[PDB]
């Protein structure tokens, strides 16, 4: 089956900075790509869809860009209420999922 | 419709613990979930369709574990035998727009622990 | 995985539809589908096209199942070429696109209807031969492909036992639609029973003016009106009398979504096929304005495939562009000023009729009789047919059961009414006693033959 | 079996002659001999050498 | 030249046979009058040529001998083959050597 | 009153033709311009259609020089007969396309053409080689419609072919088909297939000595590019049509016989108009049928180089040919045709092979 | 008269009239094609003088 792999290992941003996390998979995956945040112990919530479609309730502090099997996501302008981690979905094949990194404040 | 979980446990090391997520219309709707790493990741565990079939797994809990579901009580049942180096979280997903395909949650469950 | 995109244009119920499939429990099969709804105000040509191309590139769709409220004889033949220019495969039953015969692409990939025009003839033949009715007259204008079909119904010959009977076919230009002096000239060939007529619903609009105009009218009925040409029952414009006997399979759509998901099991079937056959899943096109080649050589084994399906009893065997051989067929009755509605069944061989008499625009008896030696003499049916060829009558013999199979009668008595109906005016109502008390007088009463002319049944015996 | 399908009046007779016709000519002349076949129709320039 | 079929069941084997008769008798004093060169080879099944509709469809063949001489398979017919309206609507005849019933 | 003219095909032909058109119809009745060109296939010379059409479909058609896809899209919105020259033979098919008229004559029509050759060396033992396309069945529809003729009431009504075949392994197999035609005594051969069949047949003939001393050759049109294909010396007898190749006659002819109808049009009344657009429109609409019935009933003796005439399937019912032969290697031409007159020659005929 | 026709698919109909009202059928029996067939049978001449 397919496999994914995200990196790199760290979110390290002040108030307000800029991070970005890639999608990176075994196979071709035609924009298919989801975005999830939570806190430990909370639960995810999600950001995006096939065109960086955003969520209503989530704000538009969160963009991406990318295709075919890489994936590119944003967050800047970050209000610590998302003190969280971000984790990215395939499901050419029914699922696919890799490493992903946590957010850390400094 | 919200999911909740239950079936929380890793009392026996190498053992066998069936957990579950309730749904209070999840028949046409397929379910796969979720343990949570200490670097938190969000890695898949089983798969299976709405109607019973399409029993698989990603590669890392492959070989051991026994699969099945029922869409009256709207319940997951498989048993944790691999996760015996994790302190992990488990919360269940519903994937949205239904079918025995799959499409992008927001329907994901409460969260519970399974702690060794 | 396959892609199964649905399209439904005008004004429907998408959540009948939907719940329709996901109720279907696709597993024990090797692929499992995708399904995508898209709705339905806009009506552009090349907003339907630039729409599906526009998706058709974010999901990998094997292709569209589109709708019964649009008019498919325009924009729909057009999907053989982007069929053909595509690959992929289409299926339905839908809109306008009722029984549409054309010279469509051999690279297109898609299959429609139910039953070809030529095997509508052949129930149109298994109607004739339930009444023994004989065709006197046809006509039909020029279409661009009239002449041939009518040709071919021509050349079906019909084996005898029976009257073969054609006398005239006609073809008139509409061109010239001088009714004076063409359809006049071609006239004078209605003094006769039967007439065939195979025609669009204006022309006929325009042609039923010109019947009325020369007194086609008493005379009763004019006699075959396919209701698949010019198939709206309910604003047809009706400038005659009765109409509608035929046939189409159009019952008003018990078994449209379950003819989504028989069309869908279709697909999966033939994908099953391929991937127990070659294992290879051939990838659907990603564009259509853009490198519109797009792996551009395909394996032609998908054509024979969608041939090669079946599905349980239901579907049959695909081959004549969508040609079916015994999908379920209705049979309609019968008149357009007061919307009347089906009244025939037809399953894969049989037909079953339920009026059982030709109305006319009293000489109707009821007969009794008695099997004996050589004067009206009992024998079974033909086991092909289940008609009588040369006894010609039904013999409703009750068990009661007057519709138990009609047995035969031949015999001297027979051959004489045969000749005293000619003579004056029947109409037989030909059946059996059942006491088998014939000619007996009891206390009180008569039994038998007798005793079915003391109790008034109209009778004669 | 052509003058036979053409004629209307011996189409029962035809009907009857459907279940019963053979192949060859020799294989209804020594079928007529075992009594199998009490009747054959054919030409007379044929049936009276045979005979 | 025989036919194939020389045990009518299965085999085809075709060998070189010979005959003699009436008609071959009259094919050499025609083919002596009128210096003919000639090759006869039997017929497929037997069935002395006739029409049906056949492949339940429009098209109509003449099986046995008669779509042999249809086809090319053969120029000339010399055998007790009677003459009919179906077989002569499109098949010229002679004057038939015989009268009988 | 100032109508469109639409075009399809290159910004060569544009500029003579669409100005200098415009100004020769306007002594008529004015007329103005757009024209584009279409530079890539499928679909996406379809996509381009109705950006034009938005207001020239109310007075106009783009008309040029596969010509088939952008016939089909729009040719769905009940539009008139064109007249493109192209080289369409599916042209006959008059639900599939209420929209063409041929300018030139298609691949089947060497037919005629054929049968009054019939006359001039009445021959009467022809095997007929046909290809099992739909333009092969449409071209024997063609020939048989031409054999069922002369019935009144001299020892023939005409000469009846020996046979034709069918002839579905075109790249594969000539050998086991022309052997069985070797035997059958006639002489005249008629060909019509593609012209690498041409070059295939070139094996199997002159494999048997089909090609030699008797043996007549037919060709269809798609032999004169098999000469390069590499196609056997002499005898083979070929047809060519009037220029094709001198477009610039066309596209007179064309702004001749579009004048002539404009005009024709314009002195009526009950001249509705199309809605604009494609924009969810249906252009159904009353004078379409009336645009046949005024270009049905008018003559075309316009233009540069011939009298051009409309039949009703939209042929051009007269044959001009130059007619050739390969007399060693080049392309003598003989005498030439028109209609029904005499075929006045001018060379002398070899003969196939040796004689 | 044309609801009295259909009988004219035979060969002879015999007309007993006046000259100015088979001035008037004559037109109605064009008017419905009563031409060819030929001829239209007795025409009584001392009638119509």
């Amino acid at each position: 089956d397919i496999q994914m792999t995200q990196s790199p290992s760290s979110l390290s941003a002040s108030l307000g900075g800029k991070v970005t996390i890639t999608c990176k998979a075994s196979q071709d995956i035609n924009k298919y790509i989801a975005w999830y945040q939570h806190k430990p112990g909370k639960g995810p919530r999600l950001l995006i869809h096939y065109t960086s479609s955003l969520q209503p309730g989530i704000p538009s502090r969160f963009s991406g860009s990318g295709s075919g099997r890489d994936y590119s996501f944003s967050i800047s302008n970050l209000e610590p209420e998302d003190i969280a981690t971000y984790y990215c979905l395939q499901y050419d094949n029914l699922y696919t999922f890799g490493g992903g990194t946590k957010l850390e404040i400094k | 419709v919200k999911l909740q979980e239950s079936g929380g446990g890793l009392v026996q090391p190498g053992g066998s613990l069936k957990l579950s997520c309730a749904a209070s219309t999840f028949s046409s709707y397929t379910m796969s979930w979720v343990r949570q790493t200490p670097e938190k990741r969000l890695e898949w565990v089983a798969y299976i369709s709405n109607g019973g079939g399409g029993t698989y797994y990603p590669d890392t809990v492959k070989g051991r574990f026994t699969i099945s579901r029922d869409n009256a009580k709207n319940t997951l049942y498989l048993q944790m035998n691999s996760l015996k180096e994790d302190t992990a979280m488990y919360y269940c997903a519903r994937p949205s727009r239904g079918g025995s395909s799959y499409w992008y949650f927001d329907v994901w469950g409460a969260g519970t622990t399974v702690t060794v | 995985s396959i892609g199964i995109a649905v399209i439904l244009v005008g004004t429907s119920d998408e959540v009948a539809i939907k719940d329709a499939h996901e109720k279907d429990d696709f597993h024990h099969l090797s692929v499992v589908p995708r399904v995508e709804l898209v709705a339905m105000n806009e009506t552009d040509p090349k907003s339907i096209i630039t729409r599906i191309c526009d998706l058709m590139s974010d999901r990998k769709i094997q292709g569209v199942v589109f709708a019964d409220d649009t008019d498919q004889e325009a924009i729909a033949q057009i999907l053989d070429f982007i069929s053909a220019q595509t690959l992929t495969p289409i299926l339905g039953i839908h809109g306008g696109s009722s029984m549409i015969m054309a010279d469509k692409d051999e690279s297109s990939m898609f299959f429609q209807f139910g039953p070809s025009i030529e095997q509508q003839a052949s129930v149109m033949l298994n109607i004739m031969e339930e009444y023994d009715w004989y065709i006197f007259s046809i006509v039909t204008t020029y279409f661009p492909g009239y002449q041939d079909f009518v040709n071919k119904i021509r050349s079906t010959i019909e084996n005898s036992f029976v009257g073969w009977e054609l006398e005239e076919v006609l073809l008139l230009d509409m061109s010239l639609d001088d009714g004076d002096s063409k359809i006049q000239n071609q006239l004078k060939k209605l003094q006769s029973p039967i007439i065939l007529l195979y025609c669009t619903k204006e022309e006929a609009t325009y042609i039923f003016e010109v019947a009325n105009s020369v007194g086609l009218t008493g005379y009763g009925y004019t006699w075959i009106v396919p209701s698949l040409v010019a198939g709206d029952t309910d604003t047809v414009p009706s400038e005659f009398p009765t109409g509608l006997i035929s046939v189409s399979y159009d019952e008003w759509d018990y078994g449209l979504p379950a003819r989504v998901r028989d069309g869908i099991a279709i697909i999966t079937t033939a994908a099953s096929d391929m991937l127990s056959e070659h294992s290879f899943i051939p990838e659907p096109k990603s564009s259509c304005y853009n490198t519109h080649e797009k792996r551009i050589y395909q394996s032609n084994m998908l054509n024979r495939y969608l041939i090669n399906v079946t599905f349980e009893g239901r579907d049959l065997s695909f081959s004549e562009d969508g040609y079916q051989m015994h999908p379920k067929l209705v049979i309609i009755l019968l008149n357009k000023e007061r919307k009347w509605e089906r009244v025939g069944k037809w399953k894969d061989k049989s037909l079953q009729m339920k009026y059982y008499v030709w109305p006319r625009m009293d000489d109707h008896l009821s007969i009794v009789t008695l099997e004996e030696a050589p004067f009206v003499i009992v024998e079974s049916v033909d086991p092909l047919s289940g008609t009588c060829m040369r006894n010609t009558v039904p013999c409703q013999k009750r068990i009661e059961e007057p519709g138990y199979i009609k047995k035969c009668c031949k015999g001297f008595c027979i051959d004489i009414l045969k000749k005293i109906s000619k003579s004056v005016k029947f109409t037989y109502d030909l059946y059996l006693v059942t006491n088998g008390k014939h000619g007996k007088k009891i206390n009180g009463t008569w039994n038998g033959m007798i005793g079915e002319v003391v109790m008034k049944r109209a009778y004669m015996a | 079996d052509i003058y036979f399908r053409r004629q209307v009046e011996l189409s029962t007779m035809y009907r009857h002659m459907e279940k019963h016709n053979y192949e060859s000519a020799a294989e209804a002349i020594q079928a007529v001999r075992d009594n199998k076949l009490h009747a054959f129709i054919w030409d007379s320039a044929v049936l009276e050498f045979e005979a | 030249t025989g036919p194939n079929d020389t045990s009518p069941g299965s085999p085809r084997h075709t060998v070189p046979q010979c005959c003699y008769g009436f008609c071959i008798d009259l094919l050499i004093k025609l083919a002596r009058t009128m210096q003919f060169t000639y090759e006869v080879h039997l017929v497929a099944d037997g069935k002395f040529g006739t029409q049906e509709r056949v492949q339940n469809s429009n098209k109509k063949e003449w099986n046995g001998m008669m779509g042999e001489l249809l086809s090319g398979q053969a120029d000339m017919i010399v055998a007790p083959l009677t003459i009919n309206n179906e077989r002569a609507q499109y098949i010229e005849f002679s004057k038939p050597f015989k009268y009988q019933g | 009153k100032i109508v469109n003219i639409g075009a399809v095909l290159s910004t060569r032909k544009h500029e003579q033709m669409f100005r200098e058109a415009v100004n020769q119809a306007n002594k008529r009745i004015q007329l103005q311009a757009t024209s584009v060109t279409h530079k890539p296939n499928a679909i996406q010379m379809a996509l381009s259609v109705c950006e034009d059409l938005i207001s020239s479909q109310v007075y106009a058609i783009l008309v040029s020089h596969t010509p088939t896809p952008v016939s089909y899209t729009a040719g769905f919105y009940r539009i008139p007969v064109l007249g493109l020259t192209t080289r369409m033979s599916i042209y006959s098919d008059k639900s599939i396309h209420l929209s063409f008229l041929r300018t030139v004559p298609p691949y089947s029509h060497q037919s005629s053409v054929w049968f009054e050759m019939m006359r001039v060396y009445n021959w009467n033992h022809i095997i007929l080689l046909v290809s099992d396309d739909h333009e092969g069945r449409a071209a024997q529809k063609r020939l048989e419609t031409l054999l069922e003729e002369r019935e009144s009431k001299d020892n023939k009504r005409g000469p009846k072919a020996e046979k034709v075949l069918q002839f579905d392994p075109g790249t594969k197999n000539v050998t086991a088909l022309l052997m069985e035609a070797r035997e059958l005594e006639a002489r005249v051969i008629i060909l019509s297939a593609s012209e690498d069949d041409a070059a295939t047949v070139y094996r199997a003939a002159a494999m048997l000595d089909m090609t030699g001393s008797g043996y007549v050759w037919l060709v269809g049109e798609r032999e004169i590019s098999g000469n390069a294909l590499r196609y056997a010396p002499d005898g083979i007898i070929g047809l060519q049509l009037i220029n094709g190749k001198n477009e610039s006659a066309h596209i007179s002819d064309a702004v001749g016989v579009v004048a002539q109808a404009v005009h024709e049009l314009l002195e009526k009344e009950n001249i509705t108009d199309p809605p604009r657009g494609c924009v969810g429109n249906t252009n159904i609409w009353k004078t379409g049928p009336l645009f046949k019935r005024v270009l049905m009933s008018s003559k075309y003796a316009d233009g540069v180089t011939g009298r051009v005439e409309f039949n009703e399937d939209g042929d051009r019912k007269f044959a001009q040919y130059s007619i050739m032969n390969l007399q060693n290697r080049k392309l003598v031409q003989v005498g030439i045709y028109n209609g029904t007159h005499v075929i006045p020659n001018d060379r002398k005929i070899i003969w196939p092979g040796g004689e």
